[PDB]
RNA sequence: UGCCUGGCGGCCGUAGCGCGGUGGUCCCACCUGACCCCAUGCCGAACUCAGAAGUGAAACGCCGUAGCGCCGAUGGUAGUGUGGGGUCUCCCCAUGCGAGAGUAGGGAACUGCCAGGCAA
RNA sequence: GCUCAACGGAUAAAAGGUACUCCGGGGAUAACAGGCUGAUACCGCCCAAGAGUUCAUAUCGACGGCGGUGUUUGGCACCUCGAUGUCGGCUCAUCACAUCCUGGGGCUGAAGUAGGUCCCAAGGGUAUGGCUGUUCGCCAUUUAAAGUGGUACGCGAGCUG
RNA sequence: UCCUCCUAAAGAGUAACGGAGGAGCACGAAGGUUGGCUAAUCCUGGUCGGACAUCAGGAGGUUAGUGCAAUGGCAUAAGCC
RNA sequence: GGUUCUCCCCGAAAGCUAUUUAGGUAGCGCCUCGUGAAUUCAUCUCCGGGGGUAGAGCACUGUUUCGGCAAGGGGGUCACGACUUACCAACCCGAUGCAAACUGCGAAUACCGGAGAAUGUUAUCACGGGAGACACACGGCGGGUGCUAACGUCCGUCGUGAAGAGGGAAACAACCCAGACCGCCAGCUAAGGUCCCAAAGUCAUGGUUAAGUGGGAAACGAUGUGGGAAGGCCCAGACAGCCAGGAUGUUGGCUUAGAAGCAGCCAUCAUUUAAAGAAAGCGUAAUAGCUCACUGGUCGAGUCGGCCUGCGCGGAAGA
């Protein structure tokens, strides 16, 4: 039931991403296949709650962006160095 | 008293402790002590913390040390004027950046692990936190 | 027992890519051969690279070892 | 024009290694002999001369295979120029530049001139 | 033809003492005091292995950690070299409290007398002699106690030397 | 006094009684040219011989060597005959 | 040490090299006046450049932790054959780090060259006349040294002072704003400010703080208080209270000195069951004993333990 609400990022960069994280929202990327990579933004608190369990990285996940459903798998993720937070998530289209 | 063997040079520059820690994840055990603050740990402090946990766990499980001093520090003798060359090496310290995992541990219950790490952190000069091995 | 040093030899590139030079001008001063002589470039006994003809100096990478070469084109 | 072959290059690991297959009409290699030319700090090993019996074993060329090397995004991160701020032996904000490693993936080449054989 | 190596080489040719000292300068540069700093020192706290009949925390508390004071030993050379007399003693003091006594309390491995430790408290009080220039210290005998420090290591236009 | 590295902040230069080491030569060949050659370290077999002499094969591709400390360079070898 | 009238223009340095040289001096750098010269020079855009610094990495030179394979080494069964191992361990493989004197990678800036527009009193270069200066200081950034101490000391680069008044930081060369030709009882602003001293909001909206925090200080401690994300148990009725229960061998074999649950070898059994463990605290030489784990009944509705943090409290003693 791993449904993630995501939005398409408007601006990218170190300044934009840091500003985004300050608003309790972190970026992520979806790639794989012959489709262009898609940059997304999504809420941080919800992902932390549902990524705590060990099987979050086991099966496929569904990403809902602008009314479109994408099936992805957790490929890579970056933690905060010394805080319980997330910096980025890499998603591989399944 | 951790210390290197036959180091290339006896003395080295003071340097700086800027930057961010690299070994920020648990790699050997199931629980670890992460460094929140920034600073340096001497060999004596590392030994004191290690002894505290070994006693706390009562030689049960495994202990991993993820930091090595590998950095000499000098100190001028008392009543010595400035100059006349670099001071003699006294003790070895390890530079710690935020997020560095100091000690790792495995083979004990989570409850017993928390108190063991808490005792060790009480004998260290840097703010520390308890972390658990993450799945990927 | 320290305190000794040697006078700096002021090595390095004297003429950079894309600037005209006169024949015989020094292009690079080096201990070994970091750059190898190319076309219209000669190598001195101390591995100094000098221009054997008048023109524009350019750098390039050639050979199986990707070693750097300095050439001169008559422009 | 094509399959081939040899030489001289461009280009230089997407081009290099490992495993399997494939080639003797020419060419190439191995190969016989060496009294003479030539050489071994001893040896036809290597170099050189007189040959072409035999062979494709080795080497070399080509094909297949990702088992390695190699190349490699997007995003994020580190760092950083300029101007400001802070609980200022370290950081943050606005703007500009933006890695390294890693990931998806790519990948077991391409090309110019000359000469020779076969089919055209 | 020169370790003219003090290596741009003042002569071919050259070591010491001055508390009997002198002159020109310098706080550009030391010694006393101030200032900055706080390694060291002193004081307080954190963790707690252990000791304490068993019981870590009555009382001590190792291995380690974090602070305060500017009371020692230090670092620097900012002030003073057209001069700030620098150890003790005497006389006269004044302030801080990290309290020696007296006052009020908690805990005690506090039966009582007598203690141990911690908290609040600076109102007042807080020795005399022998030895030594001594501060200090040892010793003798008293007291409720003979407190610790700051004040140019208080005080020589107040005294002694 | 001179040489090499770091400090030195990716041109040059850049101080300290800062951190490490060297030189006051050598060579008529160790120079010039022509021709030829390509190491260290490991594995296996083999008298003395043994971990470590020399021989043969294999992996390796320069960890070797370069008259002298260090840095840079060196397969067209600047290395060896 | 001192060096005597006035006005106008420009305007430094405290660096390098050498010096019986270090507080002197010489050349150069920097200043001034004159002369002659090229879109000479500067900023910006674009283009052509070589770096090995920050960062990163561990192929190499060193260092470092763990696991495996493990040649080899010791003790042991063997009859010149040969074998095992509770035990030492090389080289490699997998993972994790570190380095000014490590680099299989590699910026931002800076620097050199070329083209172009605008702008600048030729701001550039060469030659000539005259100099001063060669004690620098603090601040930001990158470092060595020291204790990542010093208004310490030694370098690189920029700023200010020196040689710059004015406003601001209570006072305070070097901090922030800003470069004073003279006059005006004119206006608008910068940093910083607007209750009074003292010029200007007792201004507006939404929050926080109870501490005189604001208006010094840490490790660490705590039902201070605000917000956020969750999680367990909850009218088949939770949490705290209230009259209740908590027993039988397990005085154990074990080191029988007694540990019997309250020193440990040890299992961590088993019945009544609305319900109980062969045991968490206090207390005995051990006993005993008193509580809590857990379980009934009434009222009865929320309650409980952690994470993220905003602002506060203690820690906090000097003449």
């Amino acid at each position: 039931m791993f449904t993630i609400n995501a939005e398409v990022r408007k601006e990218q960069g170190k300044g934009a991403s840091r500003r985004l994280r300050a608003a309790n929202k972190f970026p992520a990327i979806i790639y794989g296949g012959k489709e262009a990579p898609l940059a997304i933004e999504l809420d941080h608190d919800k992902v932390m709650n549902m990524q705590a369990k060990a099987e979050f990285y086991s099966e496929v996940l569904t990403i809902v962006v602008d009314g479109k459903e994408i099936k992805v798998k957790a490929q890579d993720v970056q933690r905060h160095p010394y805080k319980p937070k997330l910096q980025h998530i890499d998603f591989v289209r399944a | 008293m951790l210390q290197p063997k036959r180091t290339k040079f006896r003395k080295m520059h003071k340097g700086r402790n800027r930057g961010l820690a690299q070994g920020t994840d648990v790699s050997f055990g199931s629980f670890g002590l992460k460094a929140v603050g920034r600073g340096r740990l001497t060999a004596r402090q590392i030994e004191a913390a290690r002894r505290a946990m070994t006693r706390a766990v009562k030689r049960q499980g495994k202990i991993w040390i993820r930091v090595f001093p590998d950095k000499p520090i000098t100190e001028k003798p008392l009543a010595v004027r400035m100059g006349k060359g670099k001071g003699n090496v006294e003790y070895w310290v390890a530079l710690i950046q935020p997020g560095k995992v100091l000690y790792e541990m495995d083979g004990v219950p989570e409850e017993l692990a928390r108190e063991a790490f808490k005792l060790a952190a009480a004998k260290l000069p840097i703010k520390t936190t308890f972390v658990t091995k993450t799945v990927m | 027992r320290n305190g000794r040093d040697s006078e700096a030899k002021r090595l390095g590139v004297k003429r950079f890519g894309g600037e005209s030079v006169l024949a015989g001008s020094i292009i690079v001063r080096q201990r070994g051969t970091k750059f190898h002589a190319g076309a219209n470039v000669g190598c001195g006994r101390d591995h100094t690279l000098f221009a054997k003809a008048d023109g524009k100096v350019k750098f390039e990478v050639k050979g199986p070892k990707n070693r750097k070469f300095i050439s001169i084109e008559a422009e």
